[PDB]
């Protein structure tokens, strides 16, 4: 249930943690060896990590998907695929943060998930607030220029960890402008 | 058998599923105070209808408090009423009276209310306003201090000895610090526009250090410095950006009135409006080294000179 | 004393063990005995790291033909050595010119597939070689899409390139 719970979180779902599409994760239910009480940090962890999969899943489909050939900026486009770029390197910290777990986890079993979750908590709010941003992008059908102060006006807003996170993004999709622009002048 | 006594061994569970626990112990008054209360009740004559008690350890009912305490909710044991915590009765150790029992759980539960109610304001906030993220992040920074205690007591709890009396007393610094919350919260959870929802939590924070003008005073200070953040952002802006830029009136300044920086807003007004009209033709990153080097009284009025110098030259 | 005895929030790697075997037992009940599984391990963890290790080699072990979690982490790291052989042997000739240079120029980068693994890792855990191979192998997988596994070859391939 312990090793369980990071395997799915990294992205390789379990047969307790089943992931669905409309749903994302679920366990496997009430059992007479298990009660709502470690439940609930165990539903509560697995937000991220249905977050953390949908973020894997539309990077990987975004970047790496044509040999590059109309007028589509957000099936295709530089600048999508710029994003999808900074997106994952963003993301870095969770995974190095998955693989201390288990490194603790080696050292001594008997730690609580609430050990996981103290620590996986500086997460729990960056990890809802990026998640409109790409939202916005992909509802709107935002492209070209347009991602930018999408993201731009959530960049100047009052959370250090949001703000220097986004700005990482900022600076890649800035990247594709500058490389057109630093010709073309 | 082969699963459940292998279960059974291991894993705790079934004081609270099928074949309740019966612990057997030392006997004889000393810890087997309720079995001698029950008996005495049993000569007295209900006369019939056992009370319903379940008979939990005393150990785990610490862990599953410690639990409710740190800020995760949805525990079996202490229903809910309303989203209001209270004491379950099925629970009896082998002494305890059942009655003290029952008030010191409450007093405890009254306490994780406090929490839960904050833990609440954030759950609302991951299912824009950007004072009360800052107020949250504020809460979150004491929270996991909070709760880092808590959980380094849990491993602590298979180890020594550890009981009701000890966990009071060692988690009295901290029952402390959640009265003053419950207080300033229950006008900051108590009302339309976005104005006068920001001056009316400003000024209950600025209110509260004056008041006691010591871990209380650096509970409020700490919680008064990462609110404050969305302002003095904005004050900057006006000032050097020569324009000014609200979410829709998100900033208490208008072209609503706290004190906080009255002593000071002329100064502010006649030097935001007048980079403008040049333009027609970082002071966190100084208050949070102020800081380092009498609070939010003689300590605001040494911020104003930095600010005063450069209304100075604005205008100059 | 007694010691309170392992919780679900508690110990792991013997109950954890014991509660995917418990929940697999549950799974085979719950269906009428009609279910099948595999093998619970296969056949431990440094051992099948040190596998999956030569398995990028491009070796397949013979668990292949062409916990209960480790399948999850298997397949996307199994299917990184099947792609690399399937460049291999559309590499393998000694027509288009330009196309044999081509050719080789791919050599240049499988070479460097085959040196960067077991000339690295001493030891690692199962989940860092999932984390770790993910900006190269699936940049392994990029280039089954640019090769036909007609297909244009020669000045045109050359051009298209260009």
């Amino acid at each position: 249930m312990i090793h369980e719970l990071l395997l799915a979180l990294s992205g390789y779902p379990g047969s307790i943690f089943t992931w669905n599409k409309r749903s994302g994760l679920q366990v496997s239910q009430d059992f007479p060896f298990l009660h709502p009480s470690e439940t609930s940090v165990l539903n509560r962890l697995c937000r991220l990590g249905t977050d953390y999969i949908r973020f894997t899943e539309f990077i990987e489909q975004y970047t790496g998907h044509v040999q590059q050939q109309q007028g589509q900026g957000g099936l295709h486009g530089i600048y999508l695929r710029a994003f999808c770029t900074g997106l994952d390197s963003v993301l870095q910290p969770y995974r190095q943060a998955l693989l201390d777990l288990e490194q603790e986890f080696l050292g001594d079993p008997h730690l609580s998930i609430s050990h996981v979750n103290y620590f996986l908590d500086q997460f729990q709010l960056l990890f809802p607030s990026v998640m409109v941003v790409v939202e916005q992008i992909k509802s709107q059908k935002i492209h070209g220029c347009q991602i930018l102060e999408t993201v731009y006006k959530h960049s100047c807003g009052g959370l250090p960890p949001v703000r220097s996170a986004l700005e990482k993004i900022l600076a890649v999709c800035h990247g594709v402008m500058y490389k057109q622009l630093s010709a073309w002048m | 058998p082969d699963d459940r006594s292998w279960l059974e061994h291991h894993v705790v569970h079934q004081y609270w599923t099928a074949r309740p626990s019966q612990f057997p112990h030392s006997l004889h008054l000393h810890s087997n105070l309720a079995a001698v209360w029950d008996q005495h009740l049993y000569s007295s004559d209900p006369l019939y209808v056992p009370d319903d008690r379940v008979l939990v350890t005393e150990t785990q009912v610490i862990r599953e408090t410690l639990w409710l305490l740190s800020g995760v909710k949805k525990l079996f044991i202490f229903q809910l009423i309303d989203g209001k915590v209270t004491v379950r009765n099925n629970i009896i150790v082998t002494h305890l009276t059942h009655s003290c029992l029952r008030s010191v759980l409450e007093q405890i539960a009254a306490y994780g209310q406090v929490v839960f109610r904050l833990q609440e304001f954030i759950d609302e906030v991951m299912g824009p306003f950007r004072t009360y993220q800052a107020f949250m992040w504020a809460l979150y920074k004491y929270f996991i201090s909070f709760k880092e205690e808590l959980a380094e007591i849990e491993k602590c709890i298979i180890n020594t000895t550890i009981t009701l009396a000890i966990v009071v007393d060692k988690l009295a610094p901290r029952l402390s610090q959640l009265k003053v919350l419950h207080k300033v919260f229950s006008t900051g959870v108590a009302e339309t526009r976005n104005v006068v929802r920001a001056s009316h939590l400003l000024n209950t924070l600025y209110k509260a250090i004056l008041e006691y003008d010591e871990q209380t005073v650096s509970l409020l200070f700490s919680l008064w410095v990462e609110t404050v953040r969305p302002y003095l952002q904005t004050v900057d802006e006006w000032i050097v950006h020569g324009h000014l830029w609200d979410g829709a009136r998100e900033f208490i300044i208008q072209r609503t009135m706290v004190s906080f920086l009255k002593p000071v807003l002329k100064q502010i007004i006649m030097a935001g409006k007048s980079m403008q009209l040049l333009k027609n033709l970082e002071l966190d990153d100084v208050h949070d080294p102020l800081l380092a080097i009498t609070f939010e009284l003689t300590l605001r009025s040494c911020l104003y000179p930095h600010i005063d110098k450069q209304y100075l030259d604005c205008c100059g | 004393g007694h010691r309170e005895e392992p919780y679900l929030t508690e110990a792991g790697r013997d109950a954890f063990d014991k509660f995917c075997r418990l929940h697999q037992g549950e799974l085979q009940l719950l269906a009428g005995g009609v279910l099948q599984a595999p093998q619970p391990v296969l056949v431990k963890e440094c051992e099948l790291v040190k596998d999956v290790l030569n398995v990028l080699i491009g070796v397949v072990s013979a668990t292949f033909s062409l916990p209960e979690s480790i399948s999850s982490l298997l397949s996307e790291v199994a299917e990184y050595g099947t792609c690399y052989t399937r460049l291999s042997h559309f590499s393998l000739q000694p027509k288009g010119l330009v196309f044999q240079a081509f050719t080789s120029g791919l050599r240049r980068y499988l070479q460097y597939y085959r040196a960067c693994v077991l000339s690295t890792p001493p030891t690692l855990s199962l989940l860092t070689i999932g984390f770790l191979f993910k900006k190269l192998g699936r940049q392994l997988r990029y280039l089954a899409e640019l090769c036909g596994v007609a297909f244009p070859t020669g000045v045109k391939l050359l051009s298209y390139l260009y």
